[PDB]
């Protein structure tokens, strides 16, 4: 009786792919970050 | 209690269609996309130097 | 009465999917994220030093 | 499992309407040609010399 | 049982008054850019 | 295997609005033309040459 | 069993009132541009 | 097959309204009406020559 | 069966008000637009 | 066949909410005069001698 | 069976409150408009 | 016929809600006030003399 | 049977948490408003 | 007749979701507190001041 | 037969959850404020 | 059960198209960025 109507099943399946993808977007703005960092330095 | 397996990407990425409906949503996708284009076309297109406009 | 437990994160994280249906909602997320790189890069292009049209 | 075949453009094409329902999109679909086609003269009329105003 | 509810006769109907439309804006627009090019050559 | 016969236009053209049901798009068509004819008279008025503000 | 839910009879009658206003309406735009071009050239 | 009779117009009129129905699409006609309203006082009130704003 | 779900009846009494009011509409607008030109000529 | 009888107005203004369901538009109706407000005085505020910023 | 799905008696409160309100808006607005009038003059 | 009683307010303001429904518009509500104050900020902000960056 | 779907009840309660929540809403802009016009005076 | 007792904030707090479904609003509000810091940045981003762009 | 459709208990843990990231964001909020302020003084 | 509705066949059959497609837009697009460098050199 979940507000979503997801099961606990598909919440945890669907948080595990949500966290893997958000953590490779992660890896790779802060990779952006270092080379944008490098050809023009902020701050 | 349940523990999710680590999915296994690309392999597993069909099933995002599991979770998004491509009826409802597809549209909205390539819509989505076509803005990201006119954005970036606005921004390089203001340039001079980047636009065919020659006249 | 009834007293809710302190939730614990991100232990407890999976349980925004309890609430918030990602079938509805994953690609307005995106969207949202999107709508956010764009506005980032609106203001950062905007600054002649930052952009790659140097031609 | 089940290994979907490669398809074949434009053969396949029509299967777009297996998805996406005209009856919702088509309308949505001839509006954002037709916004693209509104910012692209924006740009292109923008230049005074791509546009017919001369008096 | 199709995602968009229509038939596979109502897609291939569809599909087929679509392409003759896209057809005609394409060759109108193809039209349209040589007569601008005439009128105010660009690149 | 079924294969549709080629349309016929603009014979055939009354058959858009068995894919487009004109009660929920008539008035976003009719608003879609009104955005067109603001945009148009945007650019046009902007110069100064072809509005009737004389005074 | 129509996409829209129309009858054949409602888009033929539906599409013959589009199609006199429409033509109203252009023939009003053409006036228009006309009027327009008499006032304040364009080209 | 079936062929539609030729309207008269202005004694059809009232027909648009078993096509659209008011119940939905009276305040959107309107409020589109306020927006054009809005848009022709942008255009003419940034004129100084046409706006009472005279301090 | 009409598209919109309303009767003749309702259709007719509608359209009736509508007319009425865009009549007042529009008298009230001409009025306005005679006011502003004795205020500001254009054209 | 059926002719309707000629409002009166104001005496008939009441009928509006017979066509127009409040319960969906009221809120609508507020959030469109709020607009027009801030348009209004977005307009009228832009010139300095009608605004109290003075410091 | 009307088009809002209101009965007589609701449409008359409803518009009954409306009137009230809207009154008091517009004297509200006309206060205001007077004060600014004393404040900057327009026209 | 039927003839409504002129209501007291603010005693009767409780039949807003008799109306509107706030599991609907409450957020609505929140989100339009919020969108006033952005506006002012943005009118009131744009005045260097009304802004905290001093720097 | 209101048109919104609430009870009396419901409405009743609901306009109370409101009045509370925008009463203090209300003292605190004029709290800002106070503050604002100590730092910059305005008008 | 039936008079509502004064709630006790925050104590009360908890009951915005017996009116606010927040399967349908949690992220309608975040995304609108999103635009708040959007809006924001834009106002202080812009001055150049307090923004790190310094190459 | 809440507005909302929550139970009670849905709503406090709603809530307890809700509490608990605001809280966390705010401080975030005061920690940048903090950044800032030692980067670039305001008022 | 799938939240979105669709079988795991539709699923597959459905990116096995997006991926084509999407796969096709991509080398498009490299080739635009190839000739607007030879065009006009950016960095
Ligand atoms: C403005 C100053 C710099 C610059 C500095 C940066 C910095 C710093 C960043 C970017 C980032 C981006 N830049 Mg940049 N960028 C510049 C100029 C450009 C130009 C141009 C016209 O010149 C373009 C087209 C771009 C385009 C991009 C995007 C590719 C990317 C933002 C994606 C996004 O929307 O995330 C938000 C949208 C979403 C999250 C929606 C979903 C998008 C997809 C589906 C993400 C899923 C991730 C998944 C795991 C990907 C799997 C594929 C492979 C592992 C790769 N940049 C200049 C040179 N750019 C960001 C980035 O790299 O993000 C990773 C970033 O941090
Ligand atoms: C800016 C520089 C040039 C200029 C260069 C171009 C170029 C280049 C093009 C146009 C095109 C267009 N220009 Mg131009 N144009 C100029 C100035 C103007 C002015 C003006 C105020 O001065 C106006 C009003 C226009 C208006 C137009 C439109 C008629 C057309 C875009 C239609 C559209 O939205 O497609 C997008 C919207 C949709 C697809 C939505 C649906 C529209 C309809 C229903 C299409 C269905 C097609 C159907 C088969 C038509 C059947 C009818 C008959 C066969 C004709 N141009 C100046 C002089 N213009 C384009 C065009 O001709 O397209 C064919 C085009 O390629
Ligand atoms: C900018 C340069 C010129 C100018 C050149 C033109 C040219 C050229 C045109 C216009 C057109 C229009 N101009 Mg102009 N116009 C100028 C300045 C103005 C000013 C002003 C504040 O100065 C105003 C208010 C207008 C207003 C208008 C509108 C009346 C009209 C666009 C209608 C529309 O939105 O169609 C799009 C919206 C819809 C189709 C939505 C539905 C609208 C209705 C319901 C249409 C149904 C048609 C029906 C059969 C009408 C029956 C009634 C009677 C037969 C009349 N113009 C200056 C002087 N203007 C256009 C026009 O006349 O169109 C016919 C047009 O071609
Ligand atoms: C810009 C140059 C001139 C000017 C020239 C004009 C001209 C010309 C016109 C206006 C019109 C309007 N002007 Mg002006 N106006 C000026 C400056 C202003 C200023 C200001 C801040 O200075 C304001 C607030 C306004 C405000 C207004 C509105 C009252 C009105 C547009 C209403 C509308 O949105 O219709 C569109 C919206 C709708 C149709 C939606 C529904 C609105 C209501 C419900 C209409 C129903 C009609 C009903 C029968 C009314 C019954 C009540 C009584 C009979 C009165 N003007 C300056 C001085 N203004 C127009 C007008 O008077 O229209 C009648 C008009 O033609
Ligand atoms: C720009 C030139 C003048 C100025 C001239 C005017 C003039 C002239 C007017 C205003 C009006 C308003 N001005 Mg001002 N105003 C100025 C500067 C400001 C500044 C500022 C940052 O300096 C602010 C925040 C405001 C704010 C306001 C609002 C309080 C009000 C518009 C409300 C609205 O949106 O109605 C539209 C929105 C709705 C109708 C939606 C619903 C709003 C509520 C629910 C209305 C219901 C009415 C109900 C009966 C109220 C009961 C409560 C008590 C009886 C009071 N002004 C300067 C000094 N201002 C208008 C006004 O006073 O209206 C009464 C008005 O006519
Ligand atoms: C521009 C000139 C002045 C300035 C003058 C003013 C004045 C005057 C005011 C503000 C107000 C606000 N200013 Mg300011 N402000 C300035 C610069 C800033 C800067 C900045 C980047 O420099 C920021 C981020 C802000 C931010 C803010 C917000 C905190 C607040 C508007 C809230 C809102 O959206 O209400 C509208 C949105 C809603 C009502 C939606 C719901 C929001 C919440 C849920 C409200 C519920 C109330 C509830 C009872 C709160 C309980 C908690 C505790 C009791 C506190 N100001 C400068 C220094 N500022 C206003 C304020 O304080 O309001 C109280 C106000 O009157
Ligand atoms: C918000 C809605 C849900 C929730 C849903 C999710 C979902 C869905 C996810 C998480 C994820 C996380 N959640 Mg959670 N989570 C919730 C509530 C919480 C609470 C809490 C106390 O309420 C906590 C502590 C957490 C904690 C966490 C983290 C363990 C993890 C995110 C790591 C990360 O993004 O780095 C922080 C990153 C940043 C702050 C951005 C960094 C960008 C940098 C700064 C780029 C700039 C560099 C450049 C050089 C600039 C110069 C230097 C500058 C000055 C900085 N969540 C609630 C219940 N949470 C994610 C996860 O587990 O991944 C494995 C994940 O996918
Ligand atoms: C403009 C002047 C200063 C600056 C001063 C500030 C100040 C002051 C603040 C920020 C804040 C933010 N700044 Mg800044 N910032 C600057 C330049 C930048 C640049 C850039 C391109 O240079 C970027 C990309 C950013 C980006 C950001 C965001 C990371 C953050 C706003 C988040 C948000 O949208 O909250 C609103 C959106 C939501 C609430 C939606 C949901 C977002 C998530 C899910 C929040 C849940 C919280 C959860 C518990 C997190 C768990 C994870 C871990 C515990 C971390 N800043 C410069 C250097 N910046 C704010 C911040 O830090 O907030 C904490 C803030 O107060
Ligand atoms: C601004 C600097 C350069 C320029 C540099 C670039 C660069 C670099 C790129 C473009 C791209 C595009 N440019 Mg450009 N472009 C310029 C000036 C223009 C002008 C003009 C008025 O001068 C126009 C009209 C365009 C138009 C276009 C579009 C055709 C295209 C973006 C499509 C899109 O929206 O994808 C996003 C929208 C979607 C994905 C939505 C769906 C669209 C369709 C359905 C895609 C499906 C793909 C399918 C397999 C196609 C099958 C058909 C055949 C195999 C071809 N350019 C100037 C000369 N241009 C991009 C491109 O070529 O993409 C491939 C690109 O990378
Ligand atoms: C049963 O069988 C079935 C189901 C019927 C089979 C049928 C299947 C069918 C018909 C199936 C069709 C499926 C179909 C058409 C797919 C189509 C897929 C495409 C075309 C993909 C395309 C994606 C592209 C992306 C993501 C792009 C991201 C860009 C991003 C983020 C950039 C961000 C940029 C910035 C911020 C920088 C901004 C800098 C500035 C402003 C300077």
């Amino acid at each position: 009786n979940s507000i979503s109507g997801l099961t606990e099943e598909q919440a945890k399946e669907f948080h595990e792919q949500f966290k893997t993808t958000f953590t490779v977007f992660m890896v790779l703005a802060a990779a952006a970050h270092f080379l944008v960092f490098l050809w023009r330095p902020f701050y | 209690e349940y523990r999710p397996s680590k999915p296994s990407n690309p392999r597993d990425d069909w099933k995002l269609w599991l979770v998004v409906n491509p009826g409802t949503w597809l549209m909205p996708i390539l819509m989505a996309v076509l803005v990201v284009a006119l954005v970036v076309h606005a921004f390089v297109y203001s340039n001079d130097n980047y636009n065919p406009l020659t006249f």
